[PDB]
């Protein structure tokens, strides 16, 4: 149970870190996929 | 000078002037209207055409339509004639308690200070509040910012920094609520009218209101830190005095400066946003800096969208910013009142070259006790050592007694509340933290620190507890 | 290049000077394009400003660009036709406004459509009219019941705010809507006119089938005397979709200018937004995020900003907007949940994990609050609502470590135990409003915390039979919570009687 | 008046001014409008001239009447420019009198060729243990500081600048510097306090600032770090050893960004043009050192970028890591752990710095950088170690003791012979009896011995610049010494 609770403290951390990361390159995905969309309109409603 | 309305889109309606033409960036009077409708003129196009930004509801405008050329930017009435009082950012009363019946106007859509009208002294602005100026101090010409919400208390902390900055230095203050929402603007008149902030019945009222609303055009809503930061500077270069700019939100500028880029027809930026962004925030958040005689100081509560750092409106946010004071509802579920949290509240201003080598030893002090406390809270919640150390138990009093501390009462919270507000200096936050980390407190109980102004008092409550 | 430079006008230009089509009153009909007609002439129109159409149309002119006027057409453009003959009307679009609405769906131009004969009103009202300000407004007095227990307990609504419903396709969000109208049945069959109401549900690009069976709902559940139903369907015209929130508005604030209370639901606001943004881009607006243009926020905001309690000179007139967003995935962080979230004074927030997960109504707060929520309720409902909300509020931290709750200690065990029973004391059957007085009566008795022996199955029996019990036998006890407003210490002692002699006698 | 030299604004709207006629222009030529204002003659075409202007077009209306300078845009230049605050145009803003420039020297030509260049060959320290020991400079070179924000980047430019105030105090021309700080954005206030520390130090004598904060204008932002090229490139070409530092030089690619969208360019990546590359490319490339046929002398860039929470892979850091020949890496979870400056010393390059070395800190610095680089495996079994190697938790104990050595103050930069002094007592293990909690107390008190005491042989190491056989003896005498009589 010593051990366990320590394993579980661990992964819980190296769990945490990887959300953190996760969330940062979902967020610059996310403002990539807006600026793609948004310069697609963009160029269709000047080339119109 | 007299044009004509030739086409209309909203807050996008270009004049047609055949005459003598204003430049960029300045107001006309559309005539015919029940009210004024102001129009800020740029772009010249030919037959002096001019794309101005229109203000209001352009339900009513028709083709051919005659307008004044008033020449100057914006001109609002600007005044200690203004505290109390509520206006729009054509300068219009809309508090409905008469005319501002002040005497010197002045131009919103100005330039920032010169090199050499700077000041190259970081003076460290003392609010009065401990947990302020102990661990995210202010400072004059600070960008700084709040980050707030609902059931924190943020106005609570805003009218508490009105009357300490009021009383403790002789500044006034201006509060620019920008995209504010009526019923929440409503309740901040109403809210400042029975704390004392504003009164209504003589002349000493201390916060003069611009509230931008939501349902005016975003040209109308991008002008609204221009408003307040243009009475703020006439506080600043005609009394040389220490002011506080309190923009309710930052976010709303800058998507109010988003929706006028986009309706002017530019090709917007990354994320939604509009080119001219770190242009726009220079302009104003370059105004708000401190010169040589005042002080302007901006307190602003900010809104990060999709609880992104990376956003470019924050980007150019904590660009400009310098003290980023948290508040929260975790330390106010702990009972302190409002959850300041410290611990997430990074100030630049905090470094031992430039608040002194006490200041900054026991902002450390306080700060690793807290965080070592947050660390042994988390094992003793989880009971591995139980009371890990007599060490343990000592740092676990010690921060909980400094947690106690960093309450104040608010002279704000003192009308309805009993516990009376008191304003402490910062040598006495220097000395009570410091009498508090020495273990020279020790023999006190915890709950003689919650709700005390200084460090004496705090004795003093401790031996009235003794009963 | 230009737009009217065309060699008809041109043509007619130069034989000779007309002087004959007046070209400021009427005007001709130049490229009609998809829903948007850019009409030559009007030298003398104003915006915002409806037109008709010589084959017996209407049609609201925008943009004048400095040669034309941009008249987006008020129906099917098949048969609107290139040359035909425009004539103003004179006038911003005007709503037709009244007491004689009631009872009767209508359509966004202020006309009847379910065909019981026409409308008997008095006095049209200019749409979009300007949002009263600071002063004549003041901030919610009255609490705003809306039947559900979850919603008037966490996150109450006031007369006099904004409350945006946002959640997933089906996941309620129209049932609370209804329920929100259901529940006003009690308040408007009898006496004080600061109690009774009007609603009015703005259906926006729905289907018209389901605009029948919504109005089928509200006969037969005899919801006729507060409402009117506003449609503006999917089959009808881009503009007639855009302008039906600020026609069932302006009905609304009739009612609030008034003296007497109101509330409206703006069913698929998102779809208000998806008409702006067609009749725009086919303006050649320049857009902006996701091709929303510029003034989407103004537009939302200038629509939902008209809600505000008003103070005791300007009558007691108060609104109450329910807006209700659609998103996709749960994606809150799209234009328009983010626009109108920033806008309006609370949100009521659906996870549709919880629907599935089957408890319903499928409010799944943590995410849902509301701004103003403790200050927009009773004193019976704010002193259990409070406690309930401390309570489910330690309960929600704890739930992952319920799933394994069974191998951990005993004062958690209690928590995630009282918080199961409170949790499953919110849900509540679709269509069946509860009073205040009840609810009230049942949140007491799960804070109070004589459920906590009972299994998780058996809680909802319990609550059925408990608002049986209570109607039947105790009338005065619910008689002395809906007039004094509170519990005062003897319906306290009162309900520690009967809720122990009732769980004493249960199964 | 005549369309030929002059011209009318037919429509200044968001950035450009559409001028009409003035048909003797040439491309990209400063042209300035009687408002008093410049611009600089952008796209030539048949019936206009597209001039951007360099402030604001609130001055500016329509039909102000627009008059050739004669000549493509320009910057006043010279060792005149000593000492003061410019404007980007050469303007001096610091209020204490005009400029006495007598040349002029162009914003915008062409990098070197690859003869009259020469390879990275002076050291040029800026006096941080970490940098001038590990990720060092040469005169001659390209160092991008990249990191977050309010890491260390300024700082780092600062002590280099203040550095360089030991050298150019003394005798030899070809170690003095002069030195230019282009502020691209940056808040005025800053830049403000940025002259006082220099002032206060009195570190100026090398230092221009050209200023283009961000209350200026965007194409002034645009123009600022090619003036101070030209600044600098002024010195290189006479051959006088220069340096440079391009504070937020993001902001710079922004203003462009900014600029070439209202331009309607069509916008590539995260809304960043296809020029952003040529942009920063014909910026940095114009350092180099120069072969001593072409006089003598090297230009030393280094741009300061900025990035959104370490992404060091954005749009613009790999760009301006493709441009410049090092990466002096930065990061931010180290800033918060103490230590200062936030040198990811594993990841953070200087690429072609160790040529430009000391020879004594060849001598006392490559063992230190293997001693650290068997550090960078063992932290994770540090983490995890209860039972370890006696030999594996000394080489990790003595990497925890050189990352602890290499801590620094602001605004105290070391002399190099003091870094070979302090690194020579920490590499091959005096510290080994030391706590971490002490290194830097002990640090500072040999420190001060060592300069008072003991400064012939500090003269010895900076006079022949290695470390000779009996001064290696002296020096082990005295950390030996200092390490016996230094109690706690
Ligand atoms: N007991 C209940 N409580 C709440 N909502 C329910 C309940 N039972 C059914 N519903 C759902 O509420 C929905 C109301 O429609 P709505 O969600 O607005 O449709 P849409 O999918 O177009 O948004 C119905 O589709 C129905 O499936
Ligand atoms: N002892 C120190 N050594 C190095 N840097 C420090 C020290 N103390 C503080 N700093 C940091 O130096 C920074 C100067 O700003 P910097 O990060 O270099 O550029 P900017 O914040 O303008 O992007 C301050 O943010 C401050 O946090
Ligand atoms: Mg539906
Ligand atoms: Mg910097």
């Amino acid at each position: 149970q010593s051990a366990r609770m320590t394993a579980m403290d661990n992964a819980s951390k190296n769990a945490s870190e990887m959300i953190d990361k996760l969330t940062l390159t979902f967020n610059r995905t996310r403002q990539a996929v807006i600026t793609k969309e948004l310069i697609e309109i963009i160029s269709g409603a000047a080339a119109l | 000078a007299t044009g004509r309305i030739v086409a209309v889109i909203g807050a996008v309606v270009d004049v047609q002037f055949d005459e003598g033409l204003p430049p960029i960036l300045n107001a006309l009077e559309v005539q015919g209207r029940e009210t004024r409708l102001v129009l800020e003129v740029a772009q010249h196009l030919g037959e002096s055409t001019v794309r101005t930004i229109a203000m209001d509801g352009t339900e009513g405008l028709v083709r051919g339509q005659k307008v004044l050329d008033s020449g100057a930017p914006i001109r609002i009435p600007v005044g200690p004639e203004t505290l109390g009082r509520i206006m729009n950012v054509i300068g219009e009363p809309i508090d409905e308690r008469g005319p501002i019946k002040t005497k010197q106007f002045a131009a919103i859509h100005a330039e920032a200070p010169e090199f050499v009208e700077m000041s190259v002294e970081q003076e460290i602005l003392v609010t009065g509040i401990k947990v302020v100026d102990l661990l995210a101090p202010y400072a004059k010409g600070g960008k700084i910012g709040l980050f707030g919400g609902a059931g924190v208390g943020k106005t609570v902390l805003i009218m508490e920094l009105i009357n300490n900055v009021a009383k403790a230095h002789g500044g006034y203050s201006v509060f620019a609520g920008v995209g504010e929402r009526t019923r929440e603007g409503n309740d901040l008149y109403h809210e400042m009218i029975e704390s004392g902030v504003i009164n209504l019945k003589d002349a000493t009222s201390k916060v003069a209101l611009v509230y931008g609303q939501m349902n005016e055009p975003p040209g109308a809503r991008a002008r609204v830190a221009l408003t307040g930061l243009t009475v703020a500077e006439y506080f600043r270069d005609q009394e040389g005095q220490d002011v506080l700019l309190f923009i309710d939100n930052i976010f709303r500028f800058t998507q109010a400066g988003s929706e006028v880029s986009a309706l002017l027809g530019r090709i917007p930026s990354a994320v939604g946003y509009q080119p001219t962004l770190a242009t726009d925030m220079g302009t104003m958040q370059e105004r708000i800096t401190t010169t040589k005689k005042g002080s302007i100081t901006s307190v602003q509560a900010i809104y990060v969208p999709a609880d992104d750092l990376t956003d470019p409106a924050p980007a150019t946010t904590f660009a400009h910013l310098d003290a980023t004071t948290v508040l929260s509802r975790a330390i106010a579920e702990l009972g302190i009142y409002p959850a300041v949290d410290p611990l997430d509240s990074t100030s630049r201003i905090m470094d031992p070259n430039i608040v002194g080598s006490e200041h900054y030893d026991v902002a450390r002090g306080v700060q690793k006790i807290l965080q070592d406390y947050k660390s042994l809270q988390d094992i003793i919640a989880i009971l591995g050592m139980d009371e890990l150390s007599e060490e343990d138990k000592l740092t676990v009093s010690r921060a909980r007694k400094i947690q106690r501390f960093l309450s104040q009462p608010f002279q704000v919270a003192e009308v309805f509340t009993g516990h009376l507000g008191k304003l402490v200096p910062l040598k006495e936050t220097i000395k009570g933290f410091q009498q508090i980390l020495a273990g020279e407190f020790d023999h006190l109980p915890e709950q003689a620190f919650y709700m005390v102004g200084p460090i004496e008092e705090a004795v003093a409550k401790a031996d009235k507890l003794a009963e | 290049t230009g737009t009217a430079e065309v060699s008809s006008i041109l043509e007619e230009r130069i034989l000779g000077a007309d002087t004959s089509v007046d070209l400021e009153e009427t005007g001709r009909v130049l490229s009609i394009g998809d829903g948007i007609a850019r009409v030559h002439g009007l030298r003398n129109v104003q915006a915002e400003e409806m037109v008709e159409f010589s084959s017996g149309l209407k049609g609201m002119s925008l943009n004048l660009e400095p040669d034309n006027v941009g008249v987006v057409v008020f129906g099917n453009d098949k048969l609107i036709k290139e040359g035909d003959i425009v004539k103003r009307t004179g006038a911003i679009v005007d709503v037709p406004v009244g007491e004689e609405l009631l009872g009767r769906v209508v359509d966004a131009l202020g006309n009847a459509i379910d065909g019981k004969g026409p409308i008997g009103s008095k006095a049209r009202r200019r749409v979009g009219l300007k949002a009263p300000g600071i002063i004549p407004r003041i901030s919610v007095r009255e609490p705003m019941q809306t039947g559900i227990k979850a919603v008037d307990s966490l996150v109450p609504i006031g007369r006099g705010q904004r409350e945006l419903i946002i959640g997933d396709r089906q996941t309620g969000k129209t049932s609370i809507a209804i329920d929100t109208i259901i529940n006003q049945k009690r308040f408007n069959d009898g006496t004080d006119e600061k109690k009774k109401l009007y609603c009015i549900y703005v259906a926006i690009g729905q289907k018209r089938s389901t605009v029948a069976q919504l109005v089928k709902r509200l006969t037969d559940a005899d919801a006729m005397k507060y409402t009117i139903v506003v449609s503006a369907t999917a089959s009808d015209a881009a503009p007639l979709q855009y302008l039906a929130p600020y026609s069932g508005c302006s009905m609304g604030e009739y009612f609030r200018d008034n003296g007497k209370h109101a509330l409206i639901i703006y069913d698929d606001l998102s779809k208000q937004a998806v008409a702006y943004r067609q009749m725009s881009l086919l303006l050649r607006r320049p857009p902006g995020r996701e091709a929303y243009p510029g003034d989407v926020f103004y537009l939302h905001s200038r629509l939902l900003e008209r809600a505000a309690k008003m103070n005791d000179a300007f009558g007691g007139g108060s609104l109450t907007a329910l807006p209700v967003i659609e998103t996709q995935a749960g994606d809150v962080s799209a234009y328009i949940p983010t626009n109108v979230i920033s806008i309006t004074d609370g949100q009521i927030f659906l996870e549709t994990e919880l629907f599935y997960k089957g408890i319903r109504p499928a409010i799944n707060v943590g995410l849902s609050v509301s701004r103003v929520g403790s200050a927009a309720q009773t004193r019976a409902m704010k002193q259990v609502a409070g406690t309930m909300k401390l309570e489910l509020a330690q309960y929600r931290e704890v739930a992952a470590f319920a799933q394994f709750g069974s191998d951990l200690d005993a004062a958690t065990q209690q928590l995630l135990s009282r918080g199961v029973r409170l949790t499953e004391l919110l849900k509540q059957g679709q269509y069946s409003p509860m009073a205040i007085e009840e609810q009230v009566a049942v949140i007491y008795a799960g804070v109070r915390g004589y459920l906590d022996k009972l299994e998780p199955s058996k809680i909802t029996k319990f609550e059925n039979a408990f608002l049986s019990h209570v109607i039947s036998q105790h009338q005065t006890l619910l008689g002395k919570i809906r007039t004094d407003g509170k519990i005062s210490e003897e319906a306290d002692a009162k309900l520690k009687e009967i809720v122990t002699n009732f769980l004493a006698g249960f199964e």
